[PDB]
RNA sequence: AGCCUGUGUACCAGGAGGGGAACAACCCAGAGAUAGGUUAAGGUCCCCAAGUGUGGAUUAAGUGUAAUCCUCUGAAGGUGGUCUCGAGCCCUAGACAGCCGGGAGGUGAGCUUAGAAGCAGCUACCCUCUAAGAAAAGCGUAACAGCUUACCGGCCGAGGUU
RNA sequence: UGUCCCAACGUUGGGCCCGGUGAACUGUACAUUCCAGUGCGGAGUCUGGAGACACCCAGGGGGAAGCGAAGACCCUAUGGA
RNA sequence: CGAGUGGCUUGCUACCUCGAUGUCGGUUCCCUCCAUCCUGCCCGUGCAGAAGCGGGCAAGGGUGAGGUUGUUCGCCUAUUAAAGGAGGUCGUGAGCUGGGUUUAGACCGUCGUGAGACAGGUCGGCUGCUAUCUACUGGGUGUGUAGGUGUCUGACAAGA
RNA sequence: CGCCACACGGGGUAAGAGCUGAACGCAUCUAAGCUCGAAACCCACUUGGAAAAGAGACACCGCCGAGGUCCCGCGUACAAG
């Protein structure tokens, strides 16, 4: 099978080996894609996904270099952000970005903050109860947004009765 | 210190058994062999079960001792060890006229071995000697 | 529990005889357990200066006599070392039978009482009339 | 039911047996952090003594109170760094590659050493430098040697040689550090590597018992009541089942027992001075009297008196560093009596 | 007791009730089920479990597994759904137990079992277009009680 | 049961040599000495004589690389893991899925009930506008509200479904 | 009251080294073994691996289904008392 | 009702051993298994919390002291994070013990005309050996690498 | 029976929580990829370790003499050694 994506006026793919690198005024984003005999290459104005093999597993990791490449265009143009909100009940959650880590103090009450480090060149930016999670590279700012959410995840105690974390309002 | 191979091997992305194969072969010819870049020789199937097998060969011991390599340099010479009748007099006679090497000391390159040869581009599920011992506690001096 | 303030070397063990340094109606006490003990094999549970240990009474009233009881050890003839360096010991080894709330069960304690012991159980404490 | 019960002694310092060198040897150095420096020195035990202390730990309920504390008397006379040894990586391992050597060198090291009288230092520390150009050099460590000659109450003079890394900053600077020290005449002090307050890992060869049975050596049972008198007091009861047929090396059994290097982990430096301030009335039982360089050891130290001891920085202190404890009593009572 | 005692067929037929005693009573309530009043022409499709190895059924478990689904179809069509099926296989072998060691060692009489060739048809069911499925499931339930596999084969019956 | 007890036969016993890791009776084989040659069983990546043989396909589990067997396990049950073959039906008059838009009036059907208005129960389940739109399939409400399904239209474009 | 917790230190005689004296038990052979397997199913000796430079001293006894005694149990004998 | 795994219980067989492989229980000392009792990390709950209950990963460590009884087992007591189970010739008598079982003495009940008998009860009742080989704990002498001193490396190995 | 000392932190995982993601336009923690996550695994720490047969490295001294043995006085050592 072949499969060849016209890339944006506004993006540049440029690829060596098995690592393809793209980059548009929203940054730049590279990824390896490598599986059994699936070449992809960027033809001029266009990059290709191609593997004389056709079987399900074959054709199941090309549809998906497909959307990690078309998940770049839009990354390096358009730009990913997904948006949370920080809900607490009765003690006032502190959250804030330091360094390349967002930390949350007071979550329930606890003495010790709990934190987690930012991925890539992803931005983290907080106003008010409002957090807005972005970039160009989809996996590190998803992964972002997810750590910050799971940052908060209680095991212990039952949820539907103590809710208090942030969570992923907005979806891109 | 100074090894006069008549041949020397490059197990750079190489199947390690079929590598070890050829030159315990030409070992017994009376063929002075130096493997080369042992740490990037490779071995197929899933990492995971590859590394049990071998945890298990470092777990395996008692009193009177079941000393298993750990770097890719003797993992290496021992795989090649199992081909050789080692405790004949032709063979620790060839076993001794082999030697494996971390990275290459010498100024001329290996050659690769016909049919020893590993595409990249057509297989994911393989294991680096190098990676195998890091994951066994080598120290990784490559 | 808190720190004692003090080294101790039991000089008691599951068994031991002691006096009741109280005035419950318990005369003579005997040693079942020692409270948040685990020894080791073969060896006899020890119990010191300090230490809460559940005992039996053995002399004493009617009443009191065979009942199962918790007690506090405030006294014991093996020496004990203070921060100092100074050993210090008792003429004998003794207890106050105390309730769930660690409250002397008695109305009065009878003989000194190591300054140790006085400061982990107030109560107790709040209740003697020498405090070495 | 047989109850359960953890084995007798640790199967973690065997072989149990006689030590090949006295002097200890360190199989492990601390972090580079600091400045450049040497990260170990070494010294004499003499014995013990006790001292009152003001307790320092801010989380005691008894901070800033006297308190009685034990201490071993180790006499810590200058040492000389006399040789700046490079290591080299290398496929298999740490190698050295050479040494930088001085020209002072003490009047008796050559009871032990052939002293060098033709060397050059210049040829070596290229070599040294271009390794560490072109980016194979392994850490850094200095060939040092005691002056037991300074040290009355030990009968030697033939000094003990031991090799302490250097860590400390970039290697480039420590590099120089090194080579400082050395050239010098290698003579460094107790002061110039550990202040009074710090945690030091001791090391030392232990006090010999030659042979010695299961029940001091490993702390086995000895036989109990009937069984004590049929012919068997302090014997183990079998060397193992039926099956394997054959005798574990993890059985309890008799040998050599003592003379063996231990590394005893963060003993707190209570104080580093000189002079006869810990000395003890009559002298040290089977030491003598002590009056110079010294160091304050919180707590015992492996080894009998004289056998030669090293420091060096904890490499896994528990606690933060309490500088400077104040000490307000040092007992110089007889040790006889 | 195992079925792994029995289920084999490993000795000779023993069923002759003029030569044994004592043959304890089968436990299968009924043979034929459902509306037994009318016939299976009157059916537009018909479903058999297909025994696929020979053995040996137990009455035990042919009570078990008929139950587990003719239950299923009473409690999908209803205690009177226009439906009917049908247990074709009656316990005719006589089982013994040596329950003294091998030392006169032939067994007592202990129970019944059926022997079945593979690729014969245990149970078969008469339903209408509709519940068609629900048979299907009554079988599902049937087989799982039974020793061998089975297939569920769909005999008259065209409408898929 | 590597059990007990029959029957027929070949074998061990009393049968070498070759193979089967080893291994009385499993395979080849019945054998004077010595010599050359060709095969048998079984094998041909190395250990160890002979292929890293050819055409093709499947497997990703190190499954497997184990004729027979006390010796080699692997079952009932389950699997949108994957490959191959077949049948029915739908589709460029645009299927399947997704997304967007519409989902409307008589009329909160009648009964029951203080009330029940798709959705407690009982019964009926009809017709207008229209490209569609139930006397309502699933939540939801104290009952409404509200959220969706059916149903129609659009965007999209090639197989889809059983 | 050291039977025990829980062991310690000490005493005398041995043990250890030296001079002299100087046996016995036991010995099919070979024998540096270990892990698995196999085998009359409980192998230092067979198979596959692993380990293994030779010799000597002291030791406590895991194994040699250790040595000692043609099993006192059980059965059998057209045995005995 | 159906399908299995183990080889901890019991039974079956009579393949090994009668020119002997010393019983049970305990003790001491060592290694192991996981079908996990505690401890670590998880999932569900008829999960508010606290705590229960059920389930998953996991064998690093721990799992103790006592009363009757020879007991194994089990019952009981106070402690405990918990006081799990099992294999190693039902590990362990050329290690210990000798309470039970199982010689010769004796009594009771029952059986027998009697001698005598009875997984019925009861009191008493013997435990040999100087280690040849192997195994291991420690200690030496030589040879090999191939003039001496001093300092190291670290393949491997042990640990809870 | 007394006294002293005996980690924190990394790395990779299990169960599990998720991210991106297709086969199957959607969905999906999984098929490729990734973020986390156990007293458990590896490292950290301690102890042994040139007989590691690839039998090792460095510095200096020496080959008419460096070093060593016997001898003598002794123990921080020791059953002989
Ligand atoms: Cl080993
Ligand atoms: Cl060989
Ligand atoms: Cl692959
Ligand atoms: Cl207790
Ligand atoms: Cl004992
Ligand atoms: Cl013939
Ligand atoms: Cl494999
Ligand atoms: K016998
Ligand atoms: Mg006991
Ligand atoms: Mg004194
Ligand atoms: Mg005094
Ligand atoms: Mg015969
Ligand atoms: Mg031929
Ligand atoms: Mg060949
Ligand atoms: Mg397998
Ligand atoms: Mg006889
Ligand atoms: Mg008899
Ligand atoms: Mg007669
Ligand atoms: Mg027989
Ligand atoms: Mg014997
Ligand atoms: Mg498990
Ligand atoms: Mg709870
Ligand atoms: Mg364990
Ligand atoms: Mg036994
Ligand atoms: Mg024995
Ligand atoms: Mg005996
Ligand atoms: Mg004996
Ligand atoms: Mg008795
Ligand atoms: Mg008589
Ligand atoms: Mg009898
Ligand atoms: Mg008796
Ligand atoms: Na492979
Ligand atoms: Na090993
Ligand atoms: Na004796
Ligand atoms: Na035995
Ligand atoms: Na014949
Ligand atoms: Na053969
Ligand atoms: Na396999
Ligand atoms: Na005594
Ligand atoms: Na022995
Ligand atoms: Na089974
Ligand atoms: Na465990
Ligand atoms: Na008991
Ligand atoms: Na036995
Ligand atoms: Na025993
Ligand atoms: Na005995
Ligand atoms: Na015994
Ligand atoms: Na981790
Ligand atoms: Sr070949
Ligand atoms: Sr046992
Ligand atoms: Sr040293
Ligand atoms: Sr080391
Ligand atoms: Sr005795
Ligand atoms: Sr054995
Ligand atoms: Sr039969
Ligand atoms: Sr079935
Ligand atoms: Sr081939
Ligand atoms: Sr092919
Ligand atoms: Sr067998
Ligand atoms: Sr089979
Ligand atoms: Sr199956
Ligand atoms: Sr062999
Ligand atoms: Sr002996
Ligand atoms: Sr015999
Ligand atoms: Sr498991
Ligand atoms: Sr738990
Ligand atoms: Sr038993
Ligand atoms: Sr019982
Ligand atoms: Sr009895
Ligand atoms: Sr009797
Ligand atoms: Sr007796
Ligand atoms: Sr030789
Ligand atoms: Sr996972
Ligand atoms: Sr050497």
């Amino acid at each position: 099978p072949r499969v060849e994506l016209e890339i944006p006026e506004d993006v540049d793919a440029e690829q060596d080996h098995l690592d393809i690198t793209v980059e548009g005024d929203n940054g730049s984003v590279t990824r390896r894609l490598w599986y059994p005999d699936i070449d992809v290459s960027v033809d001029g104005d266009t990059v290709v996904i191609e593997s004389d093999e056709d079987n399900a597993k074959t054709m199941s990791t090309i549809g998906t270099f497909q959307s990690h490449i078309e998940n770049m265009f839009h990354g390096v143009t358009e730009g990913w952000e997904y948006g949370m909100e920080v809900f607490y009940s009765h003690f006032p959650m502190q959250v804030n970005v330091e360094g390349d880590e967002v930390v949350i103090e007071n979550f329930l009450g606890e003495k010790a903050p709990r934190r987690t480090t930012i991925h890539g060149d992803t931005d983290v930016e907080i106003d008010g109860e409002e957090l807005t999670v972005s970039g160009p590279d989809i996996e590190a700012v998803g992964q972002t947004a997810a750590d910050i959410e799971q940052l908060t995840r209680i095991n212990d105690k039952d949820v539907r009765v103590f809710q208090d974390g942030v969570y992923i309002t907005r979806k891109p | 210190a100074e090894f006069d191979a008549d041949v020397i091997v490059d197990a750079r992305d190489c199947i390690m058994g079929r590598v070890a194969s050829q030159v315990a072969e030409q070992a017994l010819d009376g063929e002075t062999v130096a493997v080369v870049n042992a740490e990037r020789a490779v071995i197929t199937g899933r990492e995971e079960q590859i590394v049990e097998k071998y945890e298990k060969r470092v777990d395996i011991g008692n009193d009177n001792g079941y000393f298993y390599p750990k770097r890719p340099d003797g993992i290496f010479k021992r795989t090649i060890r199992g081909m050789l009748p080692h405790k004949k007099q032709r063979g620790r006679e060839a076993f001794e006229s082999v030697r494996v090497y971390l990275g290459n000391p010498y100024d001329e390159d290996g050659e690769v071995l016909d049919g020893t040869s590993l595409d990249r581009l057509s297989n994911i599920k393989f294991v680096t000697l190098g990676e195998i011992s890091e994951t066994l506690g080598a120290n990784k001096t490559w | 529990m808190e720190a004692l303030g003090a080294d101790v070397t039991q000089g008691l063990e599951k068994g031991s005889l002691i006096t009741c340094a109280d005035n419950t109606g318990a005369r003579e006490l005997k040693v079942i357990s020692v409270h948040g003990y685990s020894g080791t094999k073969n060896r006899l549970p020890k119990a010191g200066l300090g230490d809460k240990i559940t005992v039996s009474v053995t002399k004493g009233t009617p009443e009191m006599r065979r009942q199962v009881l918790e007690a506090v050890v405030v006294r014991q003839r093996k020496p004990i070392r203070r921060p100092d360096g100074t050993r210090v010991k008792f003429e004998d080894n003794a207890a106050v039978i105390v309730d769930e709330n660690e409250d002397p069960r008695g109305t009065e304690l009878k003989g000194p009482i190591a300054r140790e012991v006085a400061q982990r159980f107030g109560s107790v404490a709040s209740a003697a009339t020498m405090i070495v | 039911p047989q109850p359960s019960r953890p084995r007798k002694g640790s199967l973690g310092f065997g072989p149990r047996k006689r030590s090949t060198s006295e002097t200890p040897r360190f199989n492990s150095w601390p972090s580079d952090d600091g400045q450049p420096g040497v990260q170990g020195f070494a010294g004499y035990k003499a014995g013990m003594t006790h001292v009152v202390l003001v307790n320092d730990e801010p989380n005691s309920p008894r901070e800033g109170m006297e308190e009685t504390v034990p201490v071993t008397v180790i006499e810590t006379p200058p040492m000389r760094a006399v040789a700046l040894r490079a290591y080299e990586d290398t496929p298999y391992g740490q190698r050295p590659l050479t040494e930088v050597w001085t020209d002072e060198f003490h009047s008796e090291l050559d009871r032990t050493l052939d002293v060098p009288e033709d060397h050059d230092p210049d040829a070596a520390e290229e070599q040294i430098r271009d390794a560490h150009e072109a980016g194979d050099l392994g850490d850094l460590r200095l060939i040092t040697h005691t002056v037991p000659d300074a040290v009355p109450s030990v009968p030697k003079k033939k000094p003990d040689v031991m090799e302490t890394r250097v860590g400390g900053g970039s290697v480039s600077d420590r590099l120089d550090h090194a080579l400082d020290i050395v050239e010098d005449g290698g003579e460094h002090a107790m002061n110039d590597i550990f202040r009074a307050g710090e945690y030091a890992d001791v090391a030392g060869v232990t006090k010999g018992k030659g042979t010695q049975g299961p029940v001091k050596r490993w702390g086995v049972q000895k036989r109990k009541g009937k069984h004590a008198r049929q012919g068997w007091r302090r014997r183990i009861g079998n060397l193992g089942p039926w099956n394997p047929s054959r005798v574990r090396s993890t059985v309890p059994q008799q040998g050599q027992t003592g003379y063996h290097q231990r590394t005893e982990l963060n003993k707190r430096l209570i104080d580093i001075g000189e002079g006869d301030e810990p000395t003890v009335d009559g002298g040290f039982v089977n030491y003598g009297e002590v009056d110079g360089p010294y160091t304050l050891v919180k707590g015992s130290v492996p080894g009998p008196d004289k056998r030669l001891v090293r420091f060096r920085p904890a490499v896994r202190p528990n606690d933060q560093p309490r500088l400077d404890p104040e000490v307000r009593y040092v007992s110089n009572e007889s040790n006889q009596g | 007791k195992p079925a792994s005692m029995y289920r084999d067929i490993d000795k000779p037929a023993y069923t002759r009730r003029e030569y044994i005693t004592g043959i304890p009573g089968s436990k299968i309530a009924q043979h034929k089920m459902g509306r037994k009043q009318k016939d299976a022409d009157d059916y537009p499709v018909q479903i058999s479990l297909i025994v696929e190895e020979t053995v040996q059924l137990r009455h035990g478990s042919l009570e078990a597994s008929r139950l587990s689904a003719n239950r299923h179809l009473i409690k999908e069509l209803g205690e009177e759904g226009d439906y009917k099926m049908t247990l074709r296989k009656f316990p005719h072998q006589v089982l013994r137990e040596n329950k003294d060691g091998m030392r006169a060692a032939f067994g007592k009489i202990v129970g019944t079992a059926a022997r079945v060739q593979a690729g014969e048809q245990l149970f078969t069911a008469y339903c209408n277009v509709e519940d068609a499925e629900h048979v299907k499931e009554a079988f599902r339930r049937a087989y799982n009680k039974i020793t061998p596999s089975c297939r569920i084969d769909s005999s008259p019956a065209g409408n898929a």
